[PDB]
């Protein structure tokens, strides 16, 4: 609904996915219908990455979450720059803080069991202010997002 | 550099699957 711009919608599906990643499902009601279908197409896009970047991707060391948060920051700044907002390209967000996780995962100097719930909140924080109004203009993630991507 | 290869593929990869999803 059109209140799925708003931060904390953004947030939930950030965790999410990261969940996702990391493979810890959270017990409760599961996640949403919307979480449900980014994250399959969100790996997708994450596999490809991480295939066609490899050797670019093997060249940086994610060792912190600020380096995480900077480097995040630098990328999306020039993924964006020519002023375009789409669909796909949002489900490229999320398939980079995917890549960014498994990073850290591996290679974060002093890890922290909370440090996807940062990862996320720099996520949702760029989704938001970046894109957070062309995603309403669309139809949110429930009117805009989900019926590109749910299954026909 | 490495920012600007990461960026531009991920751009890539975003434009076409706006077109083919």
């Amino acid at each position: 609904g059109m209140t799925d711009c708003e931060f904390g919608y953004i947030y939930r599906l950030a965790q999410d996915y990261l969940q996702c990643v990391l493979q810890i499902p959270q017990p409760g009601s599961g996640p949403s219908k919307t979480s449900r279908v980014l994250q399959n197409v969100a790996f997708s896009v994450q596999k490809e990455v991480e295939k066609n970047l490899k050797s670019c991707l093997d060249n940086v060391n994610v060792v912190s979450v600020d380096t995480a948060r900077t480097l995040f920051n630098q990328v999306m700044e020039k993924e964006f720059e020519d002023g375009i907002i789409n669909w796909g390209r949002i489900v490229t967000i999320f398939a980079f803080e995917g890549i960014l996780i498994k990073k850290l995962l591996r290679q974060q100097i002093a890890p922290d069991v909370d440090t996807y719930k940062e990862i996320s909140y720099f996520v949702a924080e760029f989704i938001m202010n970046n894109t957070g109004e062309w995603i309403r203009q669309n139809g949110g993630w429930e009117n805009g997002f989900v019926k590109k991507f749910e299954p026909k | 550099r490495r920012v600007v290869q990461i960026a531009a593929g991920l751009r890539r990869a975003g434009d076409q699957l706006e077109k083919y999803g």
